[PDB]
Formats: structure tokens, C-alpha cells, sequence
DNA sequence: CCCTCCCCTAC
DNA sequence: AATGGTAGGGGAGGG
């Protein structure tokens, strides 16, 4: 192929203080620097076999609160509060933990919209963004702001059951043992290291190819002292996520903000699976079988419950308790406020490459 | 695991026997003991005799329990797949 | 791998090098020289208590 | 020789019990790591698949603390365990189960945290509990989805499908279709080899696990990261009704004098006195069919085997001749919690 | 006669 | 340190 490839093996983080390859200011303080700033060390090997060791940089663990505001923003109004939650927050917790601005725990906070899934919700729904620096203390920080130990009032805290590695690969479309397809990279100075011979022992004519087709000695390899090796590996590189091609690849389906299924605007939904159904497919082909399908069948479902009539009584008074006084009966194409100037504000996957690194 | 050491299992009894006799011999979690049960005293608890198949083969004197055996590992699981026929082997126990 | 890592096999050979000696073996068995911390209670339980960084 | 034969015996071990190539692909299937597929619970597996499905259509997902769960609803419904007859059956004895009942019945009835409502009773618009999260209604919610909402056994309303699919009905049919092509491809092949089948068995034992810890995702009421106790209890009490449905119509028929004399959660034991062993495999597969024909699209009943000479000794605790086919000739010896399988 | 603790299984 | 639920039965030890 004409990418970079490396199986995801084993993956693991770790903090560092920042470089130019990784960010260093954020959009709520552009005015404070970052103390560190994560990176998750990714151990794989390339096709041809060789062991490879993987930098990246720019992913920072986030999560998501209510949003205080209205929804009737001059989009800078937003930026303010954000700025102010910012400030109260990383003075919140540095208080906890035991003006200024050093940008230790949290890197930055941002308004994008979403669709809560605990519930049938289908308006969009503004959420503060908060980037933090340590994916350690997520738990703390979650569990900060949920008993009210930061803001007046407790807030209902969203996305934090999700480890930073798997909400990475999950932002990332990343699968375990699975390729990780990246368009250029950056190579440490020694390329092929020398714990005893390995570079003399491991040498072969793919390695290389690959080397020769992806690696420049003048752009790639970075600088022995700014960036040395810390790898028991026979190749280590850095890369962004930018370089990362097996985003770009998922689908994203905006139908929950109103009711477009139910007004009819606009199966594999599980990416993984396909890969299992073509190897099953395949390995039974070896046998000389037939090809594989189910035969559906007719069903005379008319399915009342032993309470039914009770429940349906019960749902008409709560219908007549919770509607408006006489009025416009509802409809499915009025039911939401159009013009609402959402277009502003930026759905979650596209709130993702914000703060990225972005190197010459 | 347990509440106590009254609390203990008869295998538990055996490992803690082995490790009294030797540090080193702490079993895994969830590691299966293997032991016996060898003839004793009238009323002596099932926990008490609980010999081990190391110390069971090298015994000189020691014997397995024929009638505990015989009655409580055979005679109950018999006896509920047969009461449901209408018979007890407990009484084909009693005649031999 | 081995049958049974924590008494024996590798186990055996990190305790020797961590009590008598006082060599830090995980470290170099592991695929990067720096940044590598607790103890794992369920691990050693459950599965695997011994870790060792890129393995 | 001794440690030589020691540690290859060990690796031939690991190499025969396909230990490595089978957590390979769970973690590809799933999308966590190696580690996580054995060091990880469910509820890591569980989280992975759902995550990556709701990051498509921008769904921000709750996130409840410990006292939040610890202050939840109890689970109130229950399974089905009929209290068996305890005999002996020399007459051929059919059993009948449903085949993945819960993710079943979680796809056909549109159970999920994105498709509900609310309790049917104590919705009053301002403030309304249900799960782990407290939350207010629209003004004219009920009134405009008046048609296309379906009402849980518990009393629990969902929005009906032709509008908000759930993502849990999603991930769930992806998997029951590998797991249905796994069954169908393990049995066209017979005694052609013999390891095949096994890996193919271990392959859909493993996805059968995977949709039943995505249904017990939900009910996680100790040690759960995101349950809700009002979705499990409709999954559970619809299912005892399915149950409650199929031992009526299967005992109102009067073309058959079979009565259920036992029955799981989703299992279902007809007593057939004296039909020889060969009506017994067509009544049966008219049963399942009937009964199949007669619930929502996902659920189906399956056939199962026949246990001509059977015991029924007490619940979850039976023994007897199994026969899978009629094509069979030597019976397999089943057993069940009895003596001879502890 | 009844209760508690422990082991293991079936869904 | 991390953990998905439900129900069911039997045996040893102590009252
Ligand atoms: N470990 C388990 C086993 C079962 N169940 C629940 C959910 C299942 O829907 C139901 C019935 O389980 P079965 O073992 O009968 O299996 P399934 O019906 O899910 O599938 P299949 O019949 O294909 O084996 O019990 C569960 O929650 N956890
Ligand atoms: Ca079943």
C-alpha cells in the first residue's frame, strides 16, 4: 500500500513537557503556556515484521458539562464565559490538589453542540468542552465538579467512563491489532538503532524500500538532542494527528437534531464485523460450500401486555396533563425551532482537529 | 476469602497444613486443593481428617473412609434421580 | 508466557533480581529505557499481575 | 529433557487451545487491545462498541457517579423459572428456547437509553426520574409522539421505530448476524474436521457472551459505569411475558395434547406421551414456527433437540437422552447441574 | 427445625 | 484494582 503501516500491539502514555511538535497554547488562555502535555506511546510492528515504536502528539483526554449560556450568543459572549470557567476551574482544582498561569491540569474549554444519548432528546444541546492536560486526574476532576466542590451547584458530568486510550482510538477510528494507516511520519536520528547488531542482524530489503520511500535523512529525521531515543526497538518515530489516515473513514450521520428519519429525509454499522464476515466467507469457501443466506419468514404480530389498558390510560392523562392550552396541534415539521443559529457553533468530530499541533 | 477460620473450607485447611510445613507452598487464587478423607474418631468433623493425597499415599495407617463415602457422596445424588421412580438405594447400600 | 508466571518463570527470576540482586529486571526487560509503579491486587488475582511496559 | 519437554508442552498448549489467534481477533472485533481482552471485564467491551457507534451521530454520553448509580431504582422484574414436575419421562420430552432472547428482543421492541421516554405513570413534565438521571419533557412531547411510541410491560415508554432507531439495536443485530453466519457455517460442515468446528463453536460462544454482557450493560447496579435499572426491567419483564405468550399458545392448541412441564428464562420443555420419536421432531418444528410467527421480527424460536428418555429432578438440575436430529442414531448424554457436571 | 457460609451451576 | 446481571441447590458447622 502506499501508507506507513503499524499494527496497534500494545499501547501506553505518558507525560512530557512540550515541543514544537506538540501544542503548546490553548483557544479559552491563548496567554498561558502549557506546564506538559500528554503523549501516548503506541508499540507495533510493521509489515515486514520489524518492531517500531510510535510517538504521538497533540491528543489531549477531554470531557463534557451542561452549558450555562444561551443559545442566543454573539459568539463572543462564548468565548468569555469560556474563559471565565477556564480560569475558575484550574483555580478550582489547584486549590484542591494543594491570577498567575501556569495551565497544569486544565488545557482548555470550548461550546460544541450534541444530542444526549441517556434519553429521548432530539433538539441539539450546547456542551462545554474541557480539554485537561493529565489524563490522571479525569476521575478527580469528574468527581470535583459533580459533588459541587468547584461551582456553586453540582453539574451533571459527560463522557468520563471512557478511558482516554480508548475514547483516542474510538475519536481515531483505531482498532486493536489492527493497522494504523499514516500518510508521513517523523524518524528519530539514529534510524535503525544498534542495541548489539539489530541493525546489522534485522536488515532487509523491504525495511529498505520502506525507508527509502518514507523516510528523507533531511525533513524526517529529527534531532539527536532535541528529541533522543528512549526505544528498545529497531525504529522509532514521531507522528501528528494529522498524519493519522484511518480517520477520515467514518461516517457521520447527522439526523438526531430533528426528525429527519421520521420524515424520511435522507446495516454494517460496526466496521469490525465485515472484516470477521469476509474471513468466515472465505474459510468456508476452502471447503467448497455454497454461499451463505437466510430465508425471512411472515409474522401475524398484532402484542398487548397483561397492564396495557391501565398503561394506555395512564398515557393519555399524562398527555392531557403535559400540553400547551388549546393551541396549534404539534407537528413533526414545526415541532423544533428552525433558525436557531446552530451553524455556529461545531459538532464534536469537527471540534476534534481544533488545538492540533498543525507543524509546518 | 473467608470470615473466619471455622469459616474455612476442608481444602483450606489442607493448604494452610502445607504452607505451616513450608512458606513457599501458598497456593494461586482460585487454585484447586485436592484432598481426602480417611478413617477417624466417632464424631470428628469432616475438616478434621481431610488428608491430602501426598500425605494419604505416604501413611503408613491410613485408610479411606468407606462409610462416609459410600453414604454421603453416593447415597443422596442416588437417592433424588431414583426417588422420583419410587425407589431408595439406600436400603441396596443397607443389605451388602 | 510460562505455565505460571508468578511463583515460577519469570516471577521467580524478578524476585531473585529484586531482593538479593537489587537489579531492576523489569525495566530492562521493557521496550523503552525511560519512564518506566503500584502494585496490581487484581492482576495477580485474576490475571497477569506482572507488567511489563510494551509487553 | 524434563524442562525442555516442560516449556515446549506449554507453548504446544497455548498453539492447540488457539489462545492467541482468538484473542487477536476479539480485540479486532471489539477494538480494545490484547491486554483488555483478558485482563478487562465486559463492561470495557461493551463500552468500546457503544462509543464508537454513538461517535457517528454526535451522541454525548451520561456519565453517572457512584452515588448516582448507588441511589437508583432496584431492579423490580424478574426471569421465568418454572417449577418442574419432577418425573421421569419415558415419552419423548421437547425442548424449545429462543435464540438470543434479550438482544432479541432489545432489537425487535427498540429498548435502548436514546429511544425512552419515561415511566408511564409520574410524568409530569417538570421533573421526571427514570435510571440514573433526572430530566424534563417538551410541552407537547407525548402528544406529537402519540402514534409512534410502543409501551414496555413495565410501564416504561419508547419510541417506536419509525423514528430514533436505537444504536444498542445497531450493534446488536451486527452481532447477531456474525453469530448467526458462525452457527450456520459450523453446521453445514459435519465431522469433516473436527478442530474447525471447535474454533467455530468457541467463535460464536464468544459473541453470544458479547450480546449478553451488551444487554447486562444495563441492570449493572453494583460496579456499573453507565446502567439503568428501568430498560433492564422492561428487557427482563417483556421476556417473561414473550415466555408467558408461547406456553399459552403452545397449550391452547387441541391438534397437540402437550403440556410445558418446564421451562428457563427462555426454554420451554413439551411432553409429548407416546408419539414415537418421530412426531415429535415435526410437531416441534411447528410449534417453534408458530410461536416464532406469532412474536416481533428478531424474535425467533429454535427447535432445539429432544430428550426422549429424560429426569426432571429439580430447577436448572435435569438429565437425559438428547437427540439433535432424526438422522441421529446414538443419543447424547445431557446433563444439567447435576452430579456428573459439577 | 432453622440459619449462615461456601461451592458450583444454569439462564 | 478492578468488577454485567438473574436464580437455584446442596453440604458442613453451629444453634
Ligand atoms: N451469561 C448469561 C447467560 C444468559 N443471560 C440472559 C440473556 C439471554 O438472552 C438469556 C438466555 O440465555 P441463553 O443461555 O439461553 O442464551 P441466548 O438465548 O442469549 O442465546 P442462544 O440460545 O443462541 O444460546 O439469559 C445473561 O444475561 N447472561
Ligand atoms: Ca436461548
Amino acid at each position: 500500500s502506499d501508507y506507513f503501516r503499524i499494527q496497534l500491539n500494545n499501547q501506553d502514555y505518558y507525560m512530557s513537557k512540550p515541543t514544537f511538535l506538540d501544542p503548546s497554547h490553548g483557544e479559552s488562555l491563548p496567554l498561558n503556556q502549557f506546564s506538559q502535555v500528554p503523549n501516548i506511546r503506541v508499540f507495533g510492528a510493521l509489515p515486514t515484521g520489524h518492531q517500531v515504536l510510535c510517538h504521538v502528539h497533540g491528543i489531549l483526554p477531554y470531557m463534557f458539562i451542561k452549558y450555562d449560556g444561551q443559545i442566543t450568543d454573539t459568539s463572543t459572549l462564548r468565548h468569555q464565559r469560556c474563559a471565565q470557567v477556564h480560569k475558575t476551574l484550574e483555580v478550582k482544582i489547584r486549590a484542591s490538589f494543594k491570577k498567575l498561569g501556569n495551565l497544569n491540569f486544565v488545557a482548555d474549554v470550548s461550546v460544541v453542540k450534541g444530542i444526549p444519548f441517556y434519553g429521548y432528546h432530539v433538539g441539539w444541546n450546547l456542551f462545554y468542552k474541557i480539554s485537561l492536560l493529565n489524563p490522571s486526574c479525569l476521575s478527580r476532576i469528574s468527581e470535583l465538579i459533580r459533588d459541587g466542590k468547584i461551582f456553586g451547584k453540582k453539574f451533571e458530568i459527560y463522557e468520563s467512563h471512557i478511558p482516554y486510550l480508548l475514547q483516542w482510538t474510538a475519536d481515531f477510528n483505531l482498532f486493536g491489532c489492527s493497522w494504523i494507516n499514516v500518510d508521513r511520519c517523523y524518524f528519530r536520528s539514529p534510524v535503525l538503532n544498534s542495541i548489539l547488531d539489530i541493525d546489522k542482524l534485522t536488515i532487509n530489503d523491504d525495511l529498505q524500500l520502506l525507508l527509502d520511500r518514507f523516510c528523507d535523512f533531511k525533513c524526517n529525521v529529527l534531532s539527536r538532542r532535541d528529541f533522543p531515543r528512549v526505544g528498545n526497538g529497531l525504529i522509532e518515530i514521531d507522528i501528528l494527528p494529522q498524519f493519522i489516515k484511518n480517520r477520515e473513514k467514518l461516517q457521520h450521520r447527522d439526523i438526531h437534531h430533528d426528525f429527519l428519519e421520521k420524515l424520511g429525509d435522507i446495516k454494517p454499522y460496526v466496521s469490525s464485523a465485515r472484516d470477521m464476515i469476509n474471513e468466515l466467507t472465505m474459510q468456508r469457501e476452502e471447503l467448497s460450500l455454497k454461499e451463505y443466506k437466510e430465508p425471512p419468514e411472515t409474522k401475524r404480530h398484532v402484542h398487548q401486555w397483561q397492564s396495557s389498558g391501565e398503561f394506555e390510560a395512564f398515557y393519555k392523562k399524562a398527555q392531557h396533563k403535559t400540553s400547551t392550552f388549546d393551541g396549534q396541534i404539534p407537528n413533526f415539521e414545526n415541532f423544533i425551532d428552525k433558525n436557531q443559529k446552530f451553524s455556529a457553533i461545531n459538532t464534536p468530530y469537527e471540534a476534534l482537529p481544533q488545538l492540533w499541533p498543525r507543524l509546518p | 476469602a473467608y470470615k473466619s477460620e471455622k469459616t474455612a473450607p476442608a481444602g483450606a485447611v489442607v493448604v494452610k497444613r502445607r504452607i505451616n510445613e513450608d512458606h513457599r507452598a501458598e497456593p494461586q487464587y482460585k487454585e484447586r486443593i485436592p484432598y481426602l478423607v480417611v478413617k477417624g474418631k466417632q464424631g470428628q468433623l469432616l475438616r478434621e481428617r481431610c488428608v491430602s493425597p501426598e500425605e494419604f499415599l505416604e501413611g503408613e495407617n491410613l485408610e479411606l473412609d468407606s462409610e462416609y463415602y459410600i453414604n454421603k457422596i453416593l447415597i443422596p445424588p442416588l437417592d433424588r434421580l431414583f426417588n422420583l421412580i419410587g425407589i431408595n438405594v439406600g436400603n441396596w447400600a443397607q443389605e451388602i | 508466557s510460562g505455565f505460571e508466571i508468578h511463583n515460577f518463570s519469570w516471577g521467580y527470576i524478578i524476585e531473585r533480581c529484586q531482593k538479593i540482586h537489587q537489579f531492576d529486571i523489569v525495566r530492562e526487560l521493557a521496550r523503552v529505557k525511560c519512564q518506566i509503579k503500584l502494585s496490581d491486587t487484581w492482576g495477580y488475582a485474576h490475571s497477569s499481575g506482572i507488567m511489563i511496559t510494551g509487553r | 529433557n524434563y524442562w525442555l519437554s516442560r516449556a515446549q508442552i506449554n507453548i504446544q498448549l497455548l498453539r492447540k487451545q488457539d489462545y492467541i489467534a482468538r484473542n487477536i481477533e476479539q480485540a479486532r472485533l471489539i477494538g480494545i487491545d490484547f491486554h483488555s481482552v483478558y485482563y478487562r471485564g465486559s463492561q470495557f467491551k461493551v463500552e468500546s462498541f457503544l462509543i464508537r457507534i454513538c461517535k457517528s451521530e454526535s451522541f454525548i454520553l451520561l456519565s453517572p457517579g457512584k452515588k448516582d448509580v448507588r441511589k437508583q431504582k432496584a431492579l423490580e422484574c424478574v426471569p421465568l423459572v418454572m417449577e418442574p414436575e419432577s418425573a421421569f419421562y419415558k415419552s419423548p420430552l421437547i425442548v424449545l428456547d429462543f435464540q438470543s432472547l434479550y438482544p432479541s428482543i432489545m432489537i425487535g421492541y427498540n429498548y435502548c437509553y436514546s429511544t425512552m421516554i419515561g415511566r408511564v405513570r409520574e410524568i409530569n413534565l417538570t421533573e421526571n426520574n427514570l435510571g440514573v438521571s433526572k430530566f424534563s419533557l417538551p410541552r407537547n412531547i407525548l402528544a406529537l409522539l402519540k402514534n409512534d411510541v410502543t409501551i414496555a410491560p413495565n410501564g416504561v415508554v419508547y419510541a417506536k421505530t419509525s423514528v430514533r432507531k436505537s444504536t444498542l439495536s445497531k450493534m446488536l443485530t451486527d452481532i447477531l448476524d456474525v453469530r448467526v453466519m458462525i452457527k450456520k457455517t459450523m453446521n453445514e460442515i459435519g465431522d469433516d474436521n473436527t478442530t474447525l468446528k471447535r474454533l467455530l463453536n468457541n467463535k460464536q460462544l464468544a459473541l453470544k457472551l458479547l450480546a449478553n454482557v451488551t444487554y447486562g450493560y444495563t441492570s449493572a447496579s453494583f460496579s456499573g459505569r453507565m446502567p439503568c435499572s428501568d430498560l433492564a426491567d422492561s428487557i427482563v419483564q417483556t421476556g417473561r411475558e414473550t415466555l408467558e405468550k408461547a406456553i399459552d399458545i403452545i397449550e391452547k392448541d387441541e391438534t397437540w395434547n402437550a403440556k410445558v412441564v418446564y421451562g428457563d428464562t427462555d426454554s420451554l420443555f413439551v411432553y409429548l406421551p407416546g408419539k414415537t420419536a418421530i412426531e415429535a421432531f415435526s410437531i416441534g418444528h411447528a410449534m417453534a414456527e408458530r410461536v416464532t410467527q406469532n412474536n416481533p421480527k428478531p424474535i425467533f424460536l429454535k427447535f432445539e433437540k429432544v430428550y426422549h428418555p429424560s429426569i426432571l429432578i429439580s430447577k436448572k438440575r435435569y438429565v437425559g437422552f438428547s437427540y439433535e436430529s432424526p438422522s441421529q442414531t446414538l443419543p447424547i448424554f445431557d446433563a444439567k447441574g447435576i452430579e456428573t457436571v459439577r
